[PDB]
């Protein structure tokens, strides 16, 4: 979660809960070794 | 030489009300009443 994506995503949850009553974010798994984790494989936030 | 984008914008208000990107400084709804009160302004100074 170093990466600046996920921080997106809590600044939309809080934001839009507010004003539009809903807000959403997503868990994604891709492949990416710019932040790598065990078996190569990491897990991201990805802003709705 | 870099692996990510050099260029990171800033924005002070952001959203997307449809995904299509709006955003706005603090500067966008004072143009109405500015421009109002400008008028009312003149309308008097000219009888005066």
């Amino acid at each position: 979660m170093r990466h600046n994506t996920a921080k997106i995503a809590v600044n939309i949850a809080v934001r839009e809960q507010i004003e539009a009553g809903v807000g959403a974010w997503r868990l994604v798994t891709d492949y990416e070794d710019q932040s790598p984790t065990s078996n190569n494989q990491v897990i991201r936030r990805e802003p709705i | 030489a870099g692996e990510h984008i050099p260029i990171v914008p800033v924005f002070g208000e952001w959203g997307f009300v449809e995904d299509k990107e709006v955003y706005e400084g603090v500067v966008r709804l004072t143009k109405d009443g500015q421009r109002l009160r400008n008028m009312i302004m003149s309308f008097n100074a000219d009888i005066v």
